[PDB]
DNA sequence: TGGAGTACAAGTGTGAGGAAAAGTAGTTGGCGGAAGTAAAGCAGT
């Protein structure tokens, strides 16, 4: 029921996928000059559009000036059925040199009809085939709140070769919700940001299969979301334990010069500490002019994720929150 | 895995000790209406022990000795090539104060010069300097002289007194 | 296979695969016929 | 390939002998098998000879090697022997030869690792292949010993044993030459006989059709509804026997049939032992600084308080002891809706036995009709 | 207001952690987390039933064949009277025929008689809009979609004497333009494949297609998926596929495309809550919750959860749970394909604040798969959610209350033939066991009542006399015919062989048999070390062999005794492989077939390396 | 059994041929021979 | 009583289908002007 990480490869499914696309390709060009008068088959397909990278859907916010005009001009089934001929009369052709069960697949798939049998359902290969069961054990047992057990599930699933940084990082929840002899969670997400973290740039012209961006990888413009979970979890641990200088200088060592949410958790590491450094228990040298930086960081350094994309902060709120550390001043 | 290099690795390796250039660009076409902004690797820089750059900053005696330092480590230098070398200090001309120096070396220059002159050395907020001498001639004629490229240029003075405001000849 | 095939790219050969049609009166079954392949050049060049 | 494929067949026969108590003989009786094999390999034109070896065959002739030493060990017990990964069929290539290993090709050293467990009757049809090219008829005693085989099927689903016997005198009044459900062979050609001649396979259609006349045709009101219903119900149940646990291996293996997605059904002990049988699959089957690592993070015991040293007395029975429990369960012994619960019984006994014997509804439901369809022809 | 947004997206997924925190200093959970703290929340059914009547393909254009709301009427406008639940599916021999109040649990009606109209055409979608809460009342219009038409309903003035369900229709507006439409909304308003329109719907059922329309035709998104519902009730609509999302303001001339889902992800669902900001999408691989925008109501992105299953055929309703502080959602995605379903719980909170819970799963019963799961919104810490299913390849529609405190037809249909010829010849064979178990449940009587006698002890001291006679006979055959290059039995006696049961007397026999063959020419199996393979476990003797055997059965057997000791007896005599030729037979037969191979194959045929 | 000394971490190392040179329990690249029981003789003085 | 035939079930011909380790390819990162005192033949008006 729920996702493998494995890199599973079959040939009768690199047939029908490079099928696909291959008549997508032809069936576009065609509407392509037919609009117009009124090399891997896929990876020439994927230069028309950008992949996210980002999110898993490239959303793009509508209040904007991505506006348009409606076409009224609707296509109806005498345009279909000519647009889709000459297509299928060049498509004829490899479709006999596929097997039988795929030269059928492709005529279902021709108009309409989703497939309903999964491309992983019969991987019969006896160790991919304990995947697909760890996995859907494992799911299953962190959902039914049962983590002494999804500890030993997932100790035993790593270890099998071939699976991936899919059910690595994400359910490393077991640790941190275990407390009885954890390794606390937030070394586990020290050791992703260690090994994962790369600095490559996202290449988007290769096909990509059994990694998929959005919580796995690490590349340039897309901070990692377990480099950022570990910034936010060794944040709030750093507040429960009351080291602050440690992450203060550990988050001070990457200039992440492209986004903003790494800027205010840097801004925000700073005013946690004009929070605790503004107490005093008086009832007065030194300790007056060292709060009076942290002031001054989270000034700029909100600023700063404001000079950068969206990352919408309260930005009145947070100036309303030092003005309070400057009352405790006075 | 990336892992730090302490200096004393270099030592041993007899290679530099190397921090990592980074040097984000622009490419606004047309006036910015199409900008890029594209973080490149220049290679890497030496980098001066316990600076803000070292490895050593905020670091103990007891830490440097576990770090294979001497206890009272000093820093200041750059290891280059295993070899430990430093910048030299220079004595300049002080910054921004007419100096008014007489010099034969100015009569050389051009024909009625004087040996007189009015020397200033000029640093913009980048440390980055630039002298212009103010040279007497004897016709009353006083010039303004600066290097650019590697040469050196010639303008006369009530040219850049009328150039830099609005100026009658009285003011 | 490939060893050989890599030696006819320097004379300019399209090396691509077989057809249905060179397929009965060559001694290959139809469906594998993609790792069959045949050589034919083109008169201009 | 035979230096290792007899080197992985060399591995599984001592395996056998050293821990499933097997006489020393069995080796001796299987390298007859083995080098007539050769034989057949030596007949053919040695340029493109093409011989036929498959991980199944290191099944096949290890199959007959125990019935012509007639024992009552079958393929029921050989896919439950091979899906736990007791003996070297899943991943063979991976462990045992360790220097012809380089040097085979990347076709030679994939046969060798079994990836897909026979399934659809795949095992049968490689002994139809083994009993053609050497003659296991003929020279060895093909006769299937089909005495140890249903006592087996009598205690898996913990029947009365009078049905052992109602059993036999069907299997006798429908039978050629009374006894002898003679083992067959295939010398013929690429096409797998669907008239269920494999001897194996015949005593499981006996068995269906015996549990349903037995109970439906009681004039003598001896086998009440309400005992179904105390059966149907019993054993339709999930215990933590090593046998269910293992037949639980089984259902996870073979993705074609339903009742494969049963771990949602598994429960809280059940999941346990199926971590501790993970100890027995990675023992079969620079950079190493980061998986010690984690390795380290994820210690593969429990964290404290593990269950070796000082656990209990006991917390798993035997399948000697839950038959206690199921007959103990079955104790009341003294028409529209007794044929209704006689569908629920029914279909139980084959699911169970289809994932033992890894063969298809279809390959069962023609098995079905060869038999039934040759039984009535007695009388007429 | 949180912190951590896009602008553009926004998420909560399964346990990384949020994205988050205000650093609030006031001993309150300084911290502001968007996953709210509380105990476990498991679920509970409680079953009822409320009513009844290529394969590696479904088809994407059926959407619902059952649907149920709390309906108002022209009767509770007028009167104030005001509430009446209904349900209305389709079933029949085709499924055409088209068709009530909660008790204390939602049961059918007193009076059972639905409303069975008729479409001679079978019925694709069934769809009551609902209504909005800036409206005042409920509707009471179905819309109804089939393969050949489009009608619309209303329900009109069920009684209170009678409880009877009349209704009015409209003219079935047929195919003008010949493509098949996939989803209409309310809020005739239509989605045709690839394109839209805007409905004109009447009042009068005494007695159309507006002007203005519009297309999303993509040429390369194959699927026949489409899907629209009016956003935020401004005249604008949102026109789906399993690749975009397209805003579309019919009040104007605009068009956006918000969503755009081509490379890693694809569009399955989209259920609109009556929360008319707030409403569901689910996408393959992540839930969003993306509402509408406080100032300009275009498209808000909101905390969106991901989905950890992977599926073609994944469907998602929701029911909102209306509470003092805050509203739930609970989202229930299930598939065509399994039973289990898994749902996620969000809050929204005053201020555009979303949290989230954690996440469960439920199952079903065990015969089919669920096609349409339908909740009900019970007329408005213990939280309690009902809803109803229908399954595929069952037409039972059940009742489940979630709170927080397998026979298959063709073995059925194999075997009672209807042959009255052969109604007693199968039964020959039956009557043959009531003749020969009599015949046997005394023949092994015989042998009960003789209790270590010497009558019966002649026969084993005949049985081991005549055990030896006719092996020797054969044991010198093997040796006069020896060389041939190129069998176990004890079984050739034919007297009875079946006249001595008693096992520890028994089994010195056996012994003395092996103790009457000590040299060569003939070597013996075991038994004790061998006969483990049906009891799984050490078997130290096999006289307690059938020790573990008689305790299996006790019970369930008439007398318990005479059944185990002939199967102990049937074994050993099917077990007696004893006469295998010794050491002078398998090494001249190893060495002889290898002399009939090449010397290309003696390295090949080499044991005993390791 | 012949030894060297990882720079790093201080653990003694076997290196046999066709082997990097780097410590196996860290990956240190730099490596320092250890001393064996040799003789070497001096006069004190 | 007879033969029609239509089925049922058997038998023969023929290449298509699911699998994995090696290899290839496919695309990036990344590395090696404040110096004197003096002569001379050459220019200038
Ligand atoms: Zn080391």
């Amino acid at each position: 029921m729920f996702e493998v990480p494995i890199t599973l490869t079959n040939r009768k499914f690199a047939q029908r996928r490079k099928l696909k696309y291959q008549y997508i390709n032809y069936i576009s060009r065609r509407f392509d000059r037919i609009s117009k008068k009124s090399s891997d088959e896929e990876r020439k397909f994927w230069k028309k559009y950008e992949k996210p990278e980002k999110s898993f859907e490239i959303w793009r916010t509508v209040s904007s000036q991505n506006k348009q005009p409606i076409n009224k001009q609707k296509m109806t089934y005498h345009n279909f059925k000519k647009i889709e001929k000459i297509p299928l009369r060049k498509m004829e052709i490899p479709l006999l040199h596929c097997t039988k069960e795929n030269k059928l697949y492709f005529q279902s798939i021709s108009r309409g009809l989703e497939p309903l049998k999964t491309s992983t359902s019969e991987v019969r290969n006896y160790r991919t085939r304990h995947i697909v069961t760890l996995t859907d054990l494992l799911h299953l047992n962190v959902s039914r709140h049962n983590w002494s057990l999804a500890y030993k599930i997932f100790a035993t699933l790593i270890r099998i070769p071939g699976v991936q940084i899919k059910s690595l990082w994400g359910i490393g929840v077991e640790i941190l919700d275990n407390l009885s002899n954890s390794s606390s969670g937030l070394d586990f997400l020290q050791w992703m940001c260690q090994i994962y973290s790369s600095k490559s740039r996202f290449v988007q012209n290769i096909n990509y299969r059994s990694i998929v961006p959005p919580f796995q990888t690490g590349s340039r413009t897309h901070t990692a979301k377990f480099a950022i979970t570990y910034l936010w979890s060794s944040l709030i641990n750093c507040q429960k334990s009351m080291l602050i200088d440690k992450i203060s200088e550990w988050v001070l060592t990457p200039p992440f010069m492209e986004d903003a949410e790494v800027w205010f958790i840097y801004a925000s590491c700073h005013l946690l500490k004009a929070d605790t450094l503004s107490r005093q228990f008086v009832n007065r040298d030194i300790k007056i002019n060292q709060v009076i930086k942290h002031i001054h960081y989270v000034r700029t350094f909100l600023k700063i994720c404001l000079d950068k994309g969206g990352f919408a902060v309260p930005s009145r709120l947070i100036e309303n929150q030092l003005k309070s550390f400057e009352s405790r001043l006075y | 895995v990336e892992r730090k290099v302490y200096p004393s690795e270099s030592r041993q390796r007899l290679t530099s000790y190397r921090g990592k250039l980074l040097l984000k660009l622009k490419w606004s076409v047309n006036n910015g209406e199409e900008n890029l902004f594209e973080v490149r690797d220049c290679g890497g820089l030496p980098v001066m022990l316990q600076s803000n750059r070292c490895h050593l900053n905020k670091m103990s005696p007891y830490e440097l000795v576990q770090h294979k330092e001497e206890s009272d480590e000093i820093g200041g230098y750059f290891i280059v090539n295993g070899i430990e070398k430093l910048i030299r200090m220079l004595i300049v001309q002080r910054r921004n104060h007419p100096m008014a120096i007489i010099r034969p070396s100015f009569a050389n220059r051009g024909a009625s010069y004087s040996h007189y002159g009015i020397q200033i050395r000029s640093v913009r907020p980048d440390q980055t300097s630039q002298t212009n001498v103010l040279h007497y001639l004897n016709d009353g004629q006083v010039t303004f002289r600066f290097s650019w490229r590697k040469n050196e240029y010639l303008v006369p003075v009530v040219m850049i007194l009328k150039a830099l405001c609005h100026t009658s000849d009285r003011e | 296979p490939s060893k050989v095939v890599s030696l006819f790219r320097v004379l300019g050969a399209i090396v691509k695969g077989a057809t249905v049609a060179q397929a009965e009166a060559f001694g290959i079954p139809k469906s594998t016929a993609a790792s069959y392949k045949i050589a034919t050049m083109k008169v201009p060049f | 390939f035979l230096k290792s494929f007899q080197f992985i067949l060399k591995r599984q026969i001592r395996w056998l002998i050293t821990e499933m108590r097997f006489p020393k003989e069995f080796e001796h009786v299987a390298k007859i098998i083995w080098l007539k094999i050769l034989k057949t390999i030596n007949d053919q034109p040695q340029e493109e000879l093409k011989l036929q070896l498959h991980m199944t065959s290191t099944i096949s002739i290890l199959y007959l090697a125990s019935t012509h030493l007639s024992l009552p060990v079958y393929t029921c017990d050989y896919i439950k022997w091979i899906c736990t990964a007791k003996m070297p069929y899943f991943q063979a290539s991976e462990i045992l030869p360790k220097s012809w290993r380089i040097q085979l090709p990347n076709y030679y050293v994939s046969i060798l690792e079994g990836s897909i467990s026979p399934f659809n009757g795949q095992l049968y049809n490689k002994i139809a292949l083994t009993c053609g090219m050497i003659h296991f008829k003929e020279f060895f005693n093909s006769e299937i010993s089909c005495q140890g085989l249903l006592l087996k099927l009598v205690m898996q689903c913990a029947l009365p044993p009078e049905f052992y016997f109602y059993t036999k005198q069907v299997i006798e009044f429908e039978e050629t030459d009374i006894r002898n459900l003679t083992l067959w062979e295939r010398t013929d050609e690429r096409h797998t006989g669907r008239v269920s001649n494999h001897a194996e396979l015949r005593v499981l259609s006996y068995f269906m059709l015996t549990i349903n006349w037995m109970l439906s045709f009681d004039r003598d009101r001896q086998y009440p509804l309400k005992w179904i219903l105390s059966l149907t119900e019993s054993l339709t149940q999930r215990t933590t026997t090593s046998e269910s646990i293992g037949r639980n291996i089984v259902k996870v293996v073979y993705p074609d049939k339903p009742t494969s997605s049963d771990y949602f059904q598994w429960s809280e002990e059940e999941t346990l032992e199926f971590l501790k049988w993970m100890e027995k699959q990675f023992l079969p089957t620079d950079q190493k600084i980061a998986r010690r690592k984690l390795y380290k993070i994820f210690p593969l015991d429990r964290e404290a308080n593990h269950d070796g040293e000082f656990n209990d007395s006991t917390h798993q029975l035997t399948f000697i002891e839950d038959l206690q429990e199921r007959y103990a369960k079955q104790t009341p012994f003294f028409p529209p809706a007794r044929k209704e619960a006689i569908g629920r019984l029914l279909t139980h006994i084959a699911s169970q036995l289809l994932v033992d014997f890894a063969i298809s509804k279809e390959q069962l439901k023609d098995c079905i009709s060869r038999i039934k369809n040759a039984c009535l022809h007695r009388m007429n | 207001l949180g912190v951590g947004v896009q602008g553009a997206s926004l998420y909560c997924p399964q346990e990384n952690y949020t994205t988050k925190k205000q650093e609030k200093p006031q001993w309150l959970r300084p911290v502001d987390d968007t996953l709210a703290e509380d105990a476990l929340d498991l679920h509970i059914v409680v079953k009822s039933l409320l009513c009844d009547t290529d394969a590696f393909f479904w088809d994407p254009t059926v959407a619902n064949r059952l649907d149920s709301q709390y309906i108002q009427t022209a009767s509770d406008l007028r009167n104030y009277r005001d509430g009446t639940e209904i349900i209305a599916y389709a079933s029949g021999k085709t499924g055409s025929v088209l068709n009530l109040t909660r008790q204390n649990t939602l049961h059918l009606n007193r009076h059972n008689n639905v409303t069975s109209i008729e479409l001679h055409s079978p019925i694709k979608s069934i769809k009551i809009p609902g209504a909005s809460e800036s409206i005042g009342r409920r509707s009471n219009l179905v819309g109804i979609i089939t393969e050949n038409s489009f009608q619309i309903f209303r329900i009109e003035s069920v009684h209170s004497r009678s409880c009877d369900v009349m209704v009015s229709s409209s003219e079935p507006l047929y195919f003008v333009e010949i493509d098949d439409l996939q989803v209409v909304d309310f809020a005739a308003i239509i989605d045709i494949k690839g394109n839209w329109s805007i409905g004109r719907i009447p009042k009068n059922f005494n007695n159309l297609i507006d002007n203005l329309h519009g297309t999303i035709f993509d040429p390369e998104e194959l699927s026949s998926w489409k899907r629209i519902e009016w956003f935020s009730h401004f005249q604008k609509i949102l026109v789906f596929d399993r690749s975009k999302m397209i805003e579309i303001d019919f009040m104007n001339n605009w068009q956006t495309e918000v969503v755009q889902a081509k490379a890693w992800s694809n569009i399955r669902d989209y259920k609109r809550i009556d929360d008319k900001n707030g409403i569901l999408l689910t996408s393959r691989e992540i839930i969003i919750v993306g509402a509408s925008e406080s100032n300009d109501p275009v498209r808000r992105i909101s905390w969106k959860h991901d989905l950890d299953p992977d599926d073609t055929t994944l469907r998602i309703t929701v029911q909102k749970v209306k509470k003092p502080d805050h509203i739930l959602l609970v989202a229930f995605v299930y598939s065509m394909r399994h039973k289990r379903i898994y749902m996620h719980v969000f809050s929204h909170r005053k201020a555009n604040l979303f949290q989230s819970l954690g996440c469960s799963t439920v199952l079903e019963i065990p015969g089919g798969t669920p096609t349409g799961i339908e909740t009900i919104l019970t007329l408005d810490f213990e939280l309690v959610v009902d809803f109803l299913v229908k399954l595929r390849n069952s037409s039972e529609v059940y009742y489940y209350a979630l709170s927080n405190t397998v026979d298959h037809p063709e073995w059925a249909s194999l075997f009672n033939n209807a042959d009255e010829r052969e109604k007693e010849s199968i039964g020959a064979l039956v009557s043959q066991i009531k003749l020969k178990e009599r015949e046997r449940i005394s023949r092994v009587q015989n042998l009960i009542e003789h209790e270590n006698s010497h009558d019966e002890d002649k026969y084993l001291q005949d049985l081991g006399y005549r055990l030896s006679i006719a092996t020797n006979e054969l044991l010198e055959s093997w040796q006069k015919t020896k060389d041939e290059s190129i069998h176990s039995k004890l079984k050739n006696l034919l007297e009875n062989s079946d006249s001595f049961a008693s096992i520890p007397e028994f089994s010195s026999l056996l012994d003395q048999f092996f103790q009457y063959y000590q040299d060569q020419d003939v070597t013996f199996i075991g038994f004790e070390k061998l006969l483990h393979l049906f009891l799984h476990e050490d078997v130290p003797g096999l006289d307690i062999f059938y020790n573990k055997l008689l305790q299996c059965w006790v019970l369930v057997s008439p007398q318990a005794e005479l059944l185990t000791k002939e199967i102990v007896k049937d074994i050993i005599w099917s077990l007696a492989r004893l006469e295998k030729p010794s050491l002078f037979e398998p090494i001249q037969n190893e060495i002889s077939r290898s002399l009939s191979g090449p010397y290309q194959d003696i390295i090949s045929s080499w044991d005993m390396d390791d | 059994t012949l030894k060297y000394i990882c720079a790093e971490c201080s653990s003694k190392l076997s290196l046999s041929r066709t082997d990097a040179v780097r410590c196996k329990d860290c990956g240190h690249r730099i490596l320092l021979k250890a001393r064996t029981k040799r003789l070497v003789q001096f006069e004190a003085r």
